[PDB]
């Protein structure tokens, strides 16, 4: 239990590098890393067609991305956006 | 009074009769936050309010 | 759990490391290791 570790732990928050760290994960359970990437494309279709304007947050891939997170017990924001409360 | 080949008037990029294509600038040579961790150059503002670096450029159309 | 140097680390000895933490944390951890290693390389210089 590092004491002074909450600054990077806001950073990888803030940044988006919990993309990066999904994406490694949800890649742990598919052979291939295409058909993955095709089933992505078409659920991320599916969801756009159905509502245009509500595709999510802002966008859709990260909608199906942030769904197939808290469907495991990883709780995510939604579309991963999460805007500054601190911004004047 | 003057002679044949000495200077009446001066030109670009010369001053004094001698060429002239920079400035004088001092200069320090360490590594400083990783900046110049290539060829880079980090300088200061100095060289922008104070008219050091300025150049003009014509284009005709 | 990393192991405790006591000695120079020269270029051979960091791409060592990082191929060994590759392959027993994986590309995640090590990015994020990499750019602290980086932050404070740079501090250091």
């Amino acid at each position: 239990r590092i004491p002074f570790l909450e600054e990077q732990v806001r950073k990888i928050r803030d940044g988006g590098k919990l993309l990066t760290m999904d994406i490694h994960r949800l890649l742990l359970n598919e052979d291939n890393r295409f058909d993955f990437v095709n089933e992505i494309a078409a659920e991320a279709k599916q969801y756009v067609e159905n509502n245009r304007d509500e595709y999510g947050a802002k966008k859709a891939i990260l909608h199906v991305l942030s769904n197939r997170m808290n469907d495991a017990g990883v709780y995510r924001a939604e579309a991963y956006m999460e805007s500054d409360p601190f911004k004047p | 009074c003057i002679k044949k080949g000495q200077i009446l008037a001066d030109g670009a990029a010369t001053v004094g009769g001698e060429l002239a294509l920079g400035k004088n600038v001092l200069v320090a040579y360490m590594p400083w936050e990783g900046y110049n961790s290539e060829d880079a150059v980090l300088i200061s503002e100095r060289l922008v309010y104070e008219d050091i670096y300025t150049s003009f450029h014509i284009r005709k159309y | 759990n990393l192991v405790f140097h006591n000695k120079a680390i020269n270029g051979t000895a960091m791409k060592r490391l990082i191929s060994r933490l590759i392959d027993h944390f994986g590309m995640a951890y090590t990015s994020h290791i990499l750019d602290q290693v980086k932050t404070l390389g740079f501090q250091q210089a």
